């Protein structure tokens, strides 16, 4: 009644291949793979029943070991649309008819950024000049945005937007606070960012 | 293939009996309820192999089900507890091991200890930096929705009154504003990026819309502040010429 999936989290660059794993100590009647987008129902990818089978669905390859306890999911040439939670679930096993999920591999496939221009900008409230946010933007895909150690400072994770008419993508993260010390120069200091990150006055 | 869960969002006060419904017309024998929580993954609550056949999953405590009909599989919370705040999925499948689930689209249930815990969002638009404009020839607006509870919101952007998806990214989930608290309010951010010239036209209008799913007339409200009913809260700005 326990399925371990590794890795728990996986960030991959567009175009790389990758493998995620599902191992249990229980013997199941079948193992079943799903992909889930956030707050949406999981969608079935495939079921494996026969020890040792290999199922290929386009760039996705599923394997079920001969001993029937291990399964892997391999993806060729990862695309940003592959992003999602990849779930394995075990059905049955001779005692009962439960269908038990592992905790998934949350796969994030980061898009190639052609021309990074890392920068931190200050933006002011349309209604209230004295209220502002800091925007870290245009950093490359491998940049990792960390949380603050100050609980008075909120920092989002990075998000990619696509300006379709300009065929342009860009990453950004947002930080905000109430404190007096809060300057956009320092907002993202818990992150390891490029030395050439642009800080306007 | 359809499994239908309604409602998508649900607030109940703790202790008030609740039923979440699920239906499928695919003639599937096996139906199941799961809950999905941060850190804990999907956990099976109850399942039903066929009409009038039910079995406990791993987390049955505080729930009951029935299967009087093949098409329907209600989940009943007799005395809902705050610990039953979760994202609930119904799923169905044919019986045999070779067959997999078709999932419903989820029910986000928040069980509130007290209705005074419920707050609508405040929404603000932060205007693009002149430095960004100079440096990139682009202009990013930021929307921040703050102070809301539960986390039952949908954020959208509207430019000249038309919904836009191009140039937008919204955080995949809200963050807790006071993460130590079991009833913490939430914040959510989004970005809309346009060309600098588009921002600089004062005829252009930008609106961040947050649909909040809140209380209805069903719900008793005794606080001094306005009742936090289902409602849209927006912030808007015009392009700037100066
Ligand atoms: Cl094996």
């Amino acid at each position: 009644q326990l399925l371990e999936q590794s890795p728990q989290f996986l960030s991959i660059q567009e175009g790389e291949n990758l493998t995620v794993y599902c191992n249990s100590s229980s013997v199941f009647s079948s193992l079943q793979w799903y992909r889930q987008e956030p707050g949406e129902g999981p969608v079935l990818l495939v079921t494996v029943v026969t020890g040792g089978e290999v199922k290929k669905l386009k760039r996705l390859t599923f394997q079920f070991g001969d001993a029937r306890k291990d399964s892997s999911l391999h993806i060729t040439a990862a695309q940003p649309g592959d992003t999602g939670l990849y779930l394995c679930a075990g059905y049955g096993g001779g005692s009962n008819y439960k269908l038990t999920f592992g905790k998934g591999t949350l796969l994030t496939v980061n898009p190639y950024i052609q021309n990074p221009d890392p920068a931190v900008y200050q933006l002011r409230d349309s209604k209230s000049s004295d209220k502002s946010v800091c925007l870290f933007t245009d950093f490359d895909s491998q940049t990792n945005v960390s949380q603050s150690k100050d609980s008075d400072v909120y920092i989002t994770d990075k998000c990619v937007l696509d300006m379709r008419s300009m065929d342009f993508k860009s990453n950004s993260a947002v930080a905000w606070s109430n404190k007096s010390d809060f300057a956009c120069a320092n907002a993202f200091n818990n992150s390891i960012i490029p030395e050439d990150t642009f800080f306007p006055s | 293939m359809q499994v239908t869960q309604n409602p998508r969002y649900l607030i109940t006060v703790t202790g008030k009996k609740l039923t979440v419904t699920c239906s499928q017309n695919m003639n599937h024998e096996y139906m199941s309820w799961y809950r999905q929580d941060p850190g804990l993954g999907l956990r099976q609550i109850y399942y039903s192999m066929n009409v009038e056949v039910t079995d406990k999953g791993d987390v049955p405590e505080g729930y009951k089900v029935s299967r009087k009909e093949k098409r329907n599989f209600p989940l009943i919370l007799e005395s809902p507890s705050p610990n039953q705040t979760s994202l609930y999925f119904c799923a169905s499948r044919l019986t045999g091991r070779v067959h997999g689930y078709t999932f419903g689209s989820g029910t986000r249930l928040t069980v509130v200890e007290d209705l005074k815990n419920v707050f609508p969002p405040e929404v603000a638009v932060f205007e693009p930096s002149e430095a960004e404009i100079s440096h990139t020839q682009k202009a990013t607006l930021v929307c921040l929705a703050t102070g809301f509870y539960p986390d039952h919101v949908e954020l959208s952007w509207w430019v000249n009154g038309k919904e836009v998806h191009s140039g937008v990214c919204t955080d995949p989930q809200p963050l807790k504003e006071q993460p130590a608290l079991n009833d913490s309010r939430y914040a959510l951010s989004s970005r809309l990026r346009v060309s600098a010239t588009f921002w600089q036209n004062p005829r252009n209008h930008f609106r961040c819309q947050v649909q909040f799913y809140g209380l209805s007339e069903n719900d008793e409200w005794t606080q001094d502040r306005a009742k936090p009913v289902t409602q849209i809260v927006s912030a808007e700005a015009w392009g700037r010429a100066d």
